RNA sequence: ACCUCGAUGUCGACUCAUCUCAUCCUCGAGCUGAAGCAGGUUCGAAGGGUUCGGCUGUUCGCCGAUUAAAGAGAUACGUGAGUUGGGUUCAAACCGUCGUGAGACAGGUUGGUCCCUAUCUAUUGUGCCCGUAGGAAGAUUGAAGAGUGUUGCUUCUAGUACGAGAGGACCGAAGCGAGGACACCUCUUAUGCUCCAGUUGUAGCGCCAGCUGCACCGCUGGGUAGUAACGUGUCUAUUAGAUAAACGCUGAAAGCAUCUAAGUGUGAAACUAUCUCAAAGAUUAAUCUUCCCAUUUCGCAAGAAAGUAAGAGCCGUCAAAGACGAUGACGUUGAUAGGUUACAGGUGUAAGCAUAGUGAUAUGUUGAGCUGAGUAAUACUAAUUGCUCGAGGACU
RNA sequence: AGCGAAAUUCCUAGUCGGGUAAAUUCCGUCCCGCUUGAAUGGUGUAACCAUCUCUUGACUGUCUCGGCUAUAGACUCGGUG
RNA sequence: CAAGGAACUCUGCAAAUUAACCCCGUAAGUUAGCGAGAAGGGGUGCUUAUGUAAAAGUAAGCCGCAGUGAAGAACGAGGGG
C-alpha cells in the first residue's frame, strides 16, 4: 500500500498541542478529545508556571509555543498570560487545569473532554 | 535436601572491584526480614516445606479472609504468601533475614518472573533466521519457517503439537544458578548477589541454596581503596 | 483462502454468541436528577459541585 | 574481531603488506578471532626483498583489533587497525622485528618471543 | 517500606569510591598508573595520553585515554573507582564538546589541543 | 498402467525441521598378524552434534583450509494458499546439423508476467461461559507432560607404563575455549521523530539581536529512560536405580567342564529419576488454611413474599502488564497518573550586559542555561457522594 | 585463404600457461574442425551500446547477524459495507 | 547500524561511493575526428583591506567535528563475444 497519508507526524503533534494551548489561553476552555486534552495538560501547565516570573527571557520562551488566536494575537496573549492569567496562580503548587470527560461524540463515539483553568 | 530459600525485591545492578583484580557486576536485592508463617512436616502432610510472609503491609490494605488468618496464627500481616521445598528447621513465628540462611560467598540460585515482551515473532522467541532480503523477495520477510511435515495420506498432514511460531513471550518464572553471594548489609537489609538478575527492577526475587553446588562456597573479597587526599 | 463447504445458520449463531452488547453503568446528577453515564459530566454542566459548562 | 575474509596489515618485517584472512583456526564455526587468536592467511600484497611470496598460505597470530576487547578489571584496549604477526608451527615469529605495539592477551598464550621481540607492551 | 532504589545503589558504590577522585575535561592530558601484577611485585606502566570523554555517576565512572606509539594511535577505557589505578592530570586543555570523537580521525599536527578551559 | 487430464504446480537454492539405523564423532565391549602411540574388524548404542569457501542452475562432483566428525536415507526424490525462478518447457533472435521446403534437434547461446483478505481441522498464544454440589479469598501435592543433554585444547599425573631405540600411555585432577541455550543492561557498542548543542537556505514575529514553520527528524556531533548484541552473568554438571553388548563368582542337568536353570554380581552419552518450566476441565474434577451465611410470616421445603454477609464485577487513574481481553497497583481512610519542588544522568558555559577588536569574534558574569520517559517527596488537578451480581449446603 | 573446443566441439569439466588458498565460468595457445570457411560472406577494426560475459579499486546491512526508531496499515471503538 | 566488506546470490540484482563551480593534470589505441568530465588531485564559510562597471581573484584575521555546511547534480579501471 502506497500514497499513504502523512500521518500523525511528531511535527503534527507539536503544532497541534500549540494550536490548543494557545486557544485555551486565550478563551478558557477547549472542547476537545480526551486523550488530546490529556497531552495539551502538559504542557499548558508548563507554560504556566514559566510564566511567573515575568522576565524577557522567559517571554523568549513562551513565544516558542503561542500562535495567533482569534481574541488576541500573538503579542497581546502575551499580555493576558503574564498579566492576568498567571499572576492568579501565583503561590498553586501545580494543577492550575482540570480536564473533564463529557459524552461520545454522535459521528465517532470518542470521549471529549472540557479543558478549563482551574480558579 | 537442606534447601534455604529467602524473599527479596530487586533493586537495581551495580559493580564492584574485587582483590585478585576482576570488575564483578552485581544485582542488589533488598530483603526484609522473613516471616515462617507455616511449617508443614513429611509425616503429617507426604511432604516437608516451610512457608513465610514478606512484603508487609497495613491491616486496611488486605482481604478479610487473609487478616483472619494472620491474626489466627499471630503473625504481622504482610500481602505476600509463598513456600519453599525442603525447607525444615526452623520455628513458627521466627524472624530469618538472609544472613542466618547464607555465607559470605556461597552459591545460590536466583528465581524471578521474567521482564514481559508481550506478542513477539518467530524468530525474537525461537532464534530463527530470517530470509534473505535482496536479490528479489517475497511478502515474508520475517518467516517463521515451513511447518510442512508430510503432505499426503500416507504422512502426518499436520502441524506437530509443540511448534515454535509467534506467541507470548516474557513474564514467566526463570531461575539462574550458582550465583555467588558477595556482600550482607545489615542496616541496610541489602544483599549484593552476583550476575544478572531476571525481572524488572522493584519485583520479587526469591534466593534459593543451588542445587547444582549446594554445599560450595568460593572465597570473594573487596578491594581496600589505597587512594589519599590531595598532597 | 475461501470456504469449500458452506458454513450453516447454527455455527454462525455459536460465533455471534460473543457479539453481545453491555448495558454502560449510569449514575443519577446531583442537581437534576436525569441519568448521566458514570464519571461524565451532565447535561446541565455540573459535575459534582463544579459548573462545567453553561446549562444545554 | 577480525573474521573470514578481512584484509589486515603486517606488523612485521616479512615482506607482506595486506593479508587476507582465511580460517578462523580453533574449532567449527568459530565466528571471529579476538586478541591472541590463530588465523590461516593467505599474502595477497608482498615485496621483491620478502621471505614470504604473494600467494602462500600460512599461519598468523593477531596483535592488534579495530573492535578491541575488554579485559578482567574492565579496561577496553582498542587500536586502529587490525594487526597480524607471521609465526611459525613452534608458535615463533617468522619476521626479526615487530612494528608497533600489541596487545598482551599475547602472554597468556605463550607467545613469549612475540613479547620479547616487540616495541612496547600494552 | 517506601524503597529510594537510587539511594541504595548509592550506598553500595559508596563503599569503594575513592577520596581524590581528581578531575578532568573531555581534552585533557592525564598520566595513567597501571600497577600491573606479575607472579611477584608490581610493574608502574604509564599510559600518558589525551582525555577523550568521562561518562558514568559513582563506581561506574569511565573515561577514555588516546595515545600514540610508533604513529599507531590506541584508545583505552579505563574505570575511574578501580584500585591499582592512579590518575594525575597533567596539562588543561579547551574543547567545545563532552565526547570529542573527531580525535580519532585529526592526527599530526591537528590533534594538538590548545590549553586552558573554564 | 490401478488413482488423478470439469488441473496432484514439476529441478535446484533459502527458512523450518522431523523420523529411521544399515553409526561419521562422542559412549561401552570382544578378537587382532593389538609392545606403546596410532590403527583394522565385529557387537551394543539414535541423547546431542555433524563447518566455511572456489567452479557449475545445479543434486552430484573435483579442489582449498579447518574440525571430534564433516554419516546413509525417508518424509508427493518434505517444504512456491512460505520465498526465489538461476535450470527445464511459450511467443523473439542467432550458431552447428537435418529437411527442396514450411520447420526440427535430452545440440549451444541472449532475453522473457510465479495470483488468493483462511471457513473447517492441525498448531502457537490469550480470553468469556459453565462445571468441580453453599459461596469467596489464599497456599499446596502432582496423574499425564514439555525443555536442555555437543565437545575440544593446554598443564599435572609422567617422559612414568611399554619400547634396542625412535616414540610414547590407560585411569584420574586442574585451567582455558568453540557452538548452542536462558537472563540482564554495571561496563563496551547500535538505536533512541516533543532532549542538548553547532549550522545552511528561505518565509514570518514591523527592524537588530533572539526564536518559529519548511527543506530525509533539513544536515551534522553527542545523548536520558526504554529496546538489543557485538557486550557480561549463568547453564551445557553430578549422582542413584534397572539394563543392552561384554565380563563374572558359586554351581548342576551332562560326577569333568560350564556366566544360568535356582541364588548372587559388574556393566554405555541409550531407559527411569536427579536439573528448568507448566500443570486438579486429572469430569478419576485432589489436599490444607482463613473468612461470610446461619431471619420474620405464609406453606411447602435444595418451596414462596420480603430478609440477611465475605467477595466479585461495572466505571475512573494507570504500567512491573499488554493486539483486544486478561495480569498487577490505586480510587480521597490515596501517592495510581499528571502538575510543582529537589536531584540524578545527558548536552556543554545560555539570553542580556560589560570589556577588547575596525569587524567577524574572544574574554568575565558562567560548570552557566536547557532537558521526553529517570529517582523521591508534595493532594494542587484527575481517580465523585454511584450501580449490579452475590449465602443457609439434598440425602446416603 | 583466413579462423578454429567458437553464439559452432559429441567425446569434453580436451592438454598446457595466466588470473585465485582453491576456477564446469574468463583470457592466450595447441587442432582427429564427428559437423568452420569465404557476399545465407571470411578475417580484423578506432568510437558507440538501458546488449552479453570475466577480473578488479572505492563503496556499502547483499551477507557473518541480526537490532532500534517514525509514520500508514494490521489491532480496538463508532458509521457504511 | 559497532568489527569485517561480496564471505550473499544464478549475477555486486538492489543498495551504497562520486556529484555543482573554479584551479592543476590526463595514458594505451585510432579511421587523427576521438578516447576524455579519461585516470588522479586541490579549493569553496564569515570579516577586514586591495581589486573591478560588477566581479572573479589576491593578502591578513576568526569560528566549527564538518563551510556548493540543507535540495538538485557522473562511481571507476582492464580483457573478450
Ligand atoms: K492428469
Ligand atoms: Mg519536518
Ligand atoms: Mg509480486
Ligand atoms: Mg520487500
Ligand atoms: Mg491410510
Ligand atoms: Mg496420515
Ligand atoms: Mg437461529
Ligand atoms: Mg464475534
Ligand atoms: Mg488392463
Ligand atoms: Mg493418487
Ligand atoms: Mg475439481
Ligand atoms: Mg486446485
Ligand atoms: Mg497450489
Ligand atoms: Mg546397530
Ligand atoms: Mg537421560
Ligand atoms: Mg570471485
Ligand atoms: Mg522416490
Ligand atoms: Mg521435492
Ligand atoms: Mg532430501
Ligand atoms: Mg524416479
Ligand atoms: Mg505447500
Ligand atoms: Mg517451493
Ligand atoms: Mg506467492
Ligand atoms: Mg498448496
Ligand atoms: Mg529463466
Ligand atoms: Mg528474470
Ligand atoms: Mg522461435
Ligand atoms: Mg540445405
Ligand atoms: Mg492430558
Ligand atoms: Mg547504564
Ligand atoms: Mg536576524
Ligand atoms: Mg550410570
Ligand atoms: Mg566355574
Ligand atoms: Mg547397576
Ligand atoms: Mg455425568
Ligand atoms: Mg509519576
Ligand atoms: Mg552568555
Ligand atoms: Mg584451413
Ligand atoms: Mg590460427
Ligand atoms: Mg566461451
Ligand atoms: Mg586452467
Ligand atoms: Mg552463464
Ligand atoms: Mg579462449
Ligand atoms: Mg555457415
Ligand atoms: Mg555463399
Ligand atoms: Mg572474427
Ligand atoms: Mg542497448
Ligand atoms: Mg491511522
Ligand atoms: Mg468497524
Ligand atoms: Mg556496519
Ligand atoms: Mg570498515
Ligand atoms: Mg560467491
Ligand atoms: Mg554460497
Ligand atoms: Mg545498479
Ligand atoms: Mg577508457
Ligand atoms: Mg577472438
Ligand atoms: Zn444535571
Amino acid at each position: 500500500s502506497y500514497i499513504n497519508k502523512p500521518g500523525k507526524t511528531s511535527a503534527w503533534r507539536v503544532m497541534t498541542v500549540r494550536q490548543q494551548v494557545s486557544a485555551v489561553l486565550a478563551y478558557g476552555k477547549i472542547e476537545t478529545t480526551l486523550k488530546k486534552a490529556k497531552n495539551t495538560q502538559k504542557r499548558l501547565d508548563k507554560l504556566i508556571t514559566l510564566a511567573k516570573v515575568d522576565n524577557f527571557n522567559n517571554r523568549r520562551q513562551v513565544k516558542k509555543w503561542l500562535l495567533n488566536t482569534n481574541l488576541f494575537d500573538v503579542d497581546q496573549l502575551m499580555d493576558h498570560l503574564f498579566s492576568k492569567v498567571a499572576p492568579k496562580y501565583e503561590k498553586t503548587p501545580g494543577g492550575y487545569s482540570r480536564v473533564l470527560k463529557l459524552g461520545p461524540r454522535r459521528g465517532d463515539a470518542t470521549e471529549m473532554a472540557i479543558l478549563q483553568l482551574t480558579d | 535436601m537442606e534447601i534455604r530459600g529467602i524473599f527479596g525485591v530487586k533493586v537495581g545492578m551495580s559493580q564492584v572491584f574485587t582483590t585478585n583484580n576482576e570488575r564483578l557486576p552485581i544485582t542488589v536485592i533488598y530483603c526484609e526480614p522473613n516471616q515462617v508463617a507455616g511449617v508443614k512436616t513429611e509425616a503429617k502432610d507426604k511432604y516437608s516445606a516451610t512457608l513465610l510472609s514478606f512484603d508487609t503491609v497495613e491491616n486496611k490494605k488486605l482481604n478479610k479472609p487473609q487478616q483472619g488468618f494472620f491474626e489466627k496464627n499471630n503473625l504481622k500481616p504482610t500481602k505476600h504468601l509463598q513456600e519453599i521445598r525442603n525447607m525444615t528447621g526452623f520455628e513458627m513465628g521466627q524472624q530469618i533475614t538472609p544472613q542466618n540462611l547464607f555465607q559470605v560467598g556461597e552459591y545460590v540460585d536466583v528465581s524471578a518472573i521474567s521482564k514481559g515482551r508481550g506478542f513477539t515473532g518467530a524468530i525474537k522467541r525461537w532464534n530463527f533466521k530470517i530470509g534473505p532480503l535482496g536479490h528479489g523477495a517475497g511478502y515474508p520477510h520475517r518467516f517463521q519457517g515451513s511447518v510442512q511435515a508430510g503432505r499426503g495420506g500416507a504422512s502426518a498432514q499436520r502441524v506437530f503439537k509443540g511448534k515454535k511460531m509467534s506467541g507470548h513471550y516474557g513474564h514467566e518464572k526463570v531461575t539462574v544458578q550458582n550465583l555467588r553471594i558477595v556482600g550482607f548489609d545489615e542496616a541496610n537489609m541489602l544483599v549484593l548477589v552476583s550476575g544478572a538478575i531476571a525481572g524488572p527492577e522493584g519485583g520479587v526475587v526469591l534466593i534459593r541454596t543451588a542445587k547444582k553446588k549446594p554445599g560450595v562456597v568460593k572465597p570473594i573479597e573487596l578491594a581496600v581503596q589505597t587512594e589519599k587526599a590531595p598532597e | 483462502a475461501v470456504q469449500q463447504r458452506r458454513s450453516s445458520k447454527h455455527r454462525r449463531d455459536k460465533r455471534r454468541s460473543h457479539d453481545a452488547l453491555t448495558a454502560q453503568a449510569l449514575s443519577v446528577c446531583q442537581k437534576c436528577g436525569k441519568k448521566k453515564l458514570f464519571h461524565r459530566v451532565c447535561s446541565c454542566g455540573m459535575y459534582g459541585d463544579l459548573r462545567v459548562k453553561k446549562a444545554y | 574481531m577480525v573474521s573470514f575474509m578481512t584484509r589486515l596489515n603486517v606488523a612485521d618485517n616479512t615482506g607482506a603488506k595486506q593479508v587476507g584472512i582465511i580460517k578462523v583456526l580453533g574449532s567449527t564455526r568459530k565466528r571471529y578471532a579476538f586478541l591472541g587468536d590463530v588465523v590461516v592467511v593467505s599474502v595477497k600484497d608482498a615485496i621483491p626483498s620478502g621471505m614470504v611470496k604473494k600467494g602462500q598460505v600460512l599461519r598468523a597470530v593477531i596483535v592488534r583489533t579495530k573492535k578491541g576487547q575488554q579485559r578482567k578489571d574492565g579496561t577496553h584496549l582498542k587500536f586502529d587497525d587490525n594487526a597480524c604477526v607471521l609465526i611459525k608451527e613452534d608458535k615463533s615469529p617468522r619476521g626479526t622485528r615487530i612494528f608497533g605495539p600489541v596487545a598482551r592477551e599475547l602472554r597468556e598464550r605463550g607467545y613469549n618471543k612475540i613479547l620479547s621481540l616487540a616495541v612496547e607492551v600494552v | 517500606k517506601k524503597i529510594n532504589k537510587q539511594a541504595l545503589i548509592d550506598l553500595v558504590e559508596q563503599k569503594q569510591l575513592k577520596a581524590y577522585v581528581p578531575e578532568f575535561s573531555a581534552g585533557d592530558e592525564v598520566n595513567v598508573a597501571i600497577k600491573l601484577k606479575e607472579k611477584e611485585k608490581v610493574r608502574i606502566q604509564n599510559f600518558t595520553g589525551t582525555v577523550l570523554r568521562r561518562r558514568g555517576k559513582g563506581i561506574s565512572e569511565t573515561f577514555i585515554v588516546r595515545k600514540t606509539t610508533d604513529g599507531i594511535p590506541i584508545e583505552k577505557n579505563f574505570q575511574i573507582h578501580n584500585p591499582n589505578i592512579s590518575i594525575e592530570l597533567k596539562r588543561r586543555g579547551k574543547v567545545r564538546r563532552a565526547y570529542i570523537s573527531y580525535m580519532r580521525e585529526r592526527s599530526g599536527k591537528a590533534a594538538k589541543i590548545k590549553e586552558r578551559k573554564q
